[PDB]
RNA sequence: AGUUGGUGAGGUAACGGCUCACCAAGGCCACGAUGCAUAGCCGACCUGAGAGGGUGAUCGGCCACACUGGGACUGAGACA
RNA sequence: AACCAGAAAGCCACGGCUAACUACGUGCCAGCAGCCGCGGUAAUACGUAGGUGGCAAGCGUUGUCCGGAUUUAUUGGGCGUAAAGCGAGCGCAGGCGGUUUCUUAAGUCUGAUGUGAAAGCCCCCGGCUCAACCGGGGAGGGUCAUUGGAAACUGGGAGAC
């Protein structure tokens, strides 16, 4: 039983990057288009398009490679599964690697960055980082 | 007792400048015990450190017990770093003053001219070894009978004068002047044991 | 029966007190509401340090100091400013 | 109404007694080591008058005084009643 | 485990022991009670006193004494050095200590802390055993 | 990556091993070194030989760390962010520091560190305690340690809007 | 099994099965009731990177006890 | 205030861990030991000798509590062979759940207000000729309590695929 899609989504972008070819196919809905687009602007997807007809998704993912076949998305992983739910306040939202990473946080406005957040002085859910 | 040996069987296993070259050797480096016509294995990391601090602690003479105090108080900064910060705050002693500045000739002088209460500072009478002196304030010499010829018997031999406190002769003035670094005071070398034999202590 | 009094806080030699407003079946050194200002026995004169918003909004409560520490209270005329301003009613 | 009460909310249970309801309020806690949301339940004892409520309904009731033999909120208002 | 696993679970412990089981007195008065009482040494009065013998790989005849107690229990013991101030019934104070070679033992006495007296010429380690210095 | 043995060099000798193959008859024995080498400016490596002998071990050790050079990066002379390098038991925690604060690591890791030039960190050994898989550990992890230029300059983004 | 609710009365500084008289059989429990064993509670103290673990003697706050067990009186206040 | 350095220094270990030695009579007996282990002409483990080596009226030993112990692992462990997947199935209670519209806001975060006694551990500044004593400030004492907002996620209601 597919318990949980977000983390379907986080292992199919892990062994994607893993064995190192280019494209992605996914099953989609509105938060891991979110978080698609989360990453885009912050760069470690290279770009996404998007194909519907009526069911979920899919969401095309173009990965990113370095100029010298190295990987720019090195390791990926949830914070608040299914069954342990994780809530981070405003003044405990982490800064991993030295701020080097990011982190996924579903606000009360909706789904930002951290530094986003410290801008704001909101909390939240963590979903996952990425560094 | 805050001395227990000649200083001369004790410094020979040690045999070091004691410190900023105030040389006093004639045979020390020479083992010492009867142990001494014969030769000796190598030296545990250990012991390195442990004759670092022993070579710190009959430099002066004091206690472990103020050590971790002032060693602690070096990070009120909170910019900067512990150990250096610490070899500043650990020369700004009452002893210190007298010594690394020119107010008399040696630490001894210092201590046991400080240990009865013979000196006064700021306007009365004094008498504690380990003062906190701080930037502006006139250290004298128990000025009541400072002019008698040994204080400026002391005062012309002078150790140095360095930008970190600055002296005057007339009135023994101590006044500190600006801000050092390690390569100024106590050029430059013996911190590294001693900070490693108190960090799992 | 609130009655503001000393509270002795010394060393072994040299005492420290403070006045303070307690009920007076509480002890010497034991609970109270408030610590209105304090005094040092030694070094005469020691200062009787205040916001003095409490002890003239105090005894208009209703209270009775002591014989220290009213017979150095009265060093402000605290009262006698009060009941020569009850003629205000 | 100088000093407020407190009021809460839940559902009914069981009322066999004369002019007596039951009430749970429910809401969810942490555990204090481990982290999920564990749920619990508790069943208190509210005054009512003349057998307004019914099994099931969603009511709310107000801090009292002690009012009998531990049986001791006020019913407000029948909110949300099925059959 | 997992998680809710762990919380109907209490994730227990693993409650130690103790070395010397005789110096927590299990009470004998008035109505026979048990412990309050961690003690650092207790006292006795000794029902025999003789030697055994050692395990591998050792060959000697060490000397042990079998001493009750206060506490109403008997525990063997052993007694050290070379000339005993602590003999057949007497008073005789126990520290708590393990002998290694000797099977079924586990405490030795002190020798110098009561009744007892103690050291003769170890001049440099001389805590041990009794006797004041020899000033000179 | 060619390593070019034209900088400094600096040693410390981890620890010996005394080890026998036992033949026909009597038993030979061996010593066999374990001597880490660096300039202590961010070119450290190690190395192993065996021998007869204590000094011939050592320049059989020293003769082959010459040809593994690593580049540990730095910032403020300090670790950039955490590394855990994980070696066939070598869990081996790493995380910068305050500037001043020494270094907490032990005897096979402190060798390390110190030959490279870090004076503010932490560590912890997690796991195994036998001096080679350590330092193999400790070169493991610190090969996977990352650099703030490198990250600015690998996305299409540049530095300073990441800190 | 005065256990849970209702009606009425008494009593108390006042509400109330607190106590009586009548009527109906209710109430609590896996979210651990009832039973056995240990223990006064807290500010705090020691330790540890921290999460925690251990302890409740000096000083401050509360509760409870006066050889053991009952019971009232005086008194604003005690079941002293 | 008249005169003195006189009146005025202590204690356990040295085979490895354990920095901190060498040599002499003792002879699988008498003995030592926290772990590893020592004793039959050597004990560099009994006595002696100088030493050596340690904090500053102390120094060893016994007992108890925390660390090192990721050796109950939430932070922070595992189950092919090392301890460890029930012999296998059916299923009450419980745990956890596909996509979407509207809606409540229990959980969520946040603003303001009230309190978290005094003394402690902190930090700054004074006096106590330096330990100890007091003074004014602040995180420090909540899973707190009331009042106002968000509907991104999980609960709840109405529907849709």
């Amino acid at each position: 039983v597919m318990t949980d899609p977000i983390a379907d989504f986080l292992t199919r972008i892990r062994n994607a990057n893993m064995v190192k070819h280019e494209t992605l196919e996914v099953p989609a809905s509105k938060i891991k288009r979110d978080i698609a687009e989360i990453l885009k602007r912050e760069g470690f997807i290279r770009d996404v398009e998007y194909i519907e007809d009526d069911k979920q998704g899919v969401i095309r993912v173009f990965l990113k490679y370095g100029k010298n076949e190295e990987r720019v998305i090195t390791n990926l992983k949830r914070i608040s599964k299914p069954g342990l739910r994780a809530y981070v306040k405003a003044d405990e939202v982490p800064k991993v690697l030295n701020g080097l990473g990011i982190a996924i946080i579903s606000t009360s406005e909706g789904v930002i960055t951290d530094k986003e957040a410290r801008a704001k002085n909101i909390g939240g859910e963590v979903i996952a980082y990425v560094w | 007792s805050r001395y227990t040996g000649p200083s001369w069987k004790v410094s020979r296993r040690l045999g070091i400048s004691l410190s900023g070259t105030g040389k006093e050797l004639a045979r020390r480096p020479y083992k010492p015990g009867q142990h001494g016509p014969n030769s000796r294995g190598k030296v545990s990391e250990y012991g390195m450190q442990l004759t670092e601090k022993q070579k710190l602690r009959h430099m002066y003479g004091m206690n472990e017990r103020q050590f971790r105090t002032l060693f602690i108080k070096a990070s009120k900064i909170k910019e900067g770093k512990h150990g250096v910060n610490f070899m500043v705050l650990l020369e700004q002693r009452l002893d210190n003053v007298v010594y690394r500045l020119g107010l008399a000739t040696t630490r001894r002088q210092a201590r046991q001219l400080v240990n009865h209460g013979h000196i006064t500072v700021d306007g009365k009478r004094v008498d504690i070894p380990s003062y906190h002196v701080e930037v502006g304030q006139v250290i004298g010499v128990r000025e009541k009978s400072q002019n008698i010829s040994t204080i400026k018997e002391a005062v012309e031999a002078t150790v140095g004068r360095p930008a970190f406190v600055s002296f005057d002769t007339e009135k023994l003035e101590g006044s500190f002047t600006r801000l050092p670094e390690r390569d100024e005071l106590y050029p430059e070398i013996d911190e590294a044991l001693v900070v490693e034999y108190y960090n799992q202590k | 029966a609130v009655k503001i009094r000393l509270k002795r806080m010394g060393s072994k030699k040299s005492p420290f007190y403070r006045i303070v407003v307690a009920d007076s079946r509480s002890p010497r050194d034991g609970r109270f509401i408030e610590t209105v200002g304090t005094y040092n026995p030694l070094k005469d004169p020691a200062e009787v340090v205040l916001k003095e918003d409490l002890v003239l909004d105090w005894l208009s409560k209703g209270a009775q100091p002591s014989d220290t520490v009213r017979n150095i209270l009265s060093k402000e005329g605290v009262m006698k400013k009060h009941h020569e301003a009850k003629n205000v009613k | 109404e100088r000093n407020q009460r407190k009021v809460y909310q839940g559902r009914v249970v069981s009322d066999k007694m004369d002019k007596t309801i039951t009430v749970v309020v429910e809401t969810k806690k942490n555990h204090p080591i481990y982290g999920k949301r564990m749920k619990y339940s508790k069943k208190y004892k509210a005054h009512d008058e003349n057998n307004t409520a019914k099994v099931g309904d969603i009511v709310k009731i107000m801090e009292t005084r002690p009012l009998s033999a531990t049986k001791r909120f006020r019913l407000l208002e029948v909110v949300e009643e099925a059959v | 485990p997992t998680i809710n696993q762990l919380v109907r679970k209490p994730r227990k412990s693993k409650v130690e022991k103790s070395d010397s089981p005789a110096l927590n007195k299990g009470y004998n008065s008035f109505k026979k009670t048990q412990t309050n009482v961690n003690s650092p040494q207790k006292r006795g009065v000794c029902t025999r006193v003789g030697t055994m013998t050692p395990k591998k790989p050792n060959s000697a005849l060490r000397k042990y004494a079998r001493v009750r107690l206060s506490n109403l229990i008997e525990v063997t013991a052993y007694i050290p050095g070379i000339g005993h101030n602590l003999q057949e019934h007497s008073v005789v104070l126990l520290r708590g200590g393990r002998v290694k070679d000797l099977p079924g033992v586990r405490y030795h006495i002190v020798r110098g802390a009561l009744d007892t007296a103690g050291v003769n010429d170890r001049k440099q380690s001389r805590s041990k055993y009794g006797t004041k210095r020899p000033k000179a | 990556y060619i390593d070019p043995k034209h900088l400094e060099l600096e040693d410390r000798v981890v620890a010996i091993n005394r080890v026998t193959k036992v033949v026909k008859g009597g038993r030979r024995l061996r010593f066999a070194a374990l001597v880490v080498v660096g300039d202590k400016n961010g070119h450290v490596g190690f190395g192993t030989g065996k021998a007869q002998e204590v000094p011939e071990a050592i320049r059989k050790a020293i003769e082959d760390a010459k040809k593994n050079l690593v580049e540990v990066p730095m910032v403020g002379s300090t670790i950039p962010h955490e590394v855990i390098g994980v070696f066939g038991g070598g869990r081996i925690l790493m995380k910068p520091a305050v500037e001043g604060s020494g270094v907490a690591a032990g005897g096979p890791v402190r060798a390390v560190l110190e030959l490279a030039g870090v004076a503010d960190i932490t560590s912890k050994s997690l796991g195994s305690n036998t001096p080679i898989n350590v330092v193999r550990a400790t070169v493991e992890g610190l090969k996977q340690l990352k650099r703030a230029e490198e990250v600015a300059a690998l996305r299409g983004k540049s530095v300073e809007e990441i800190i």
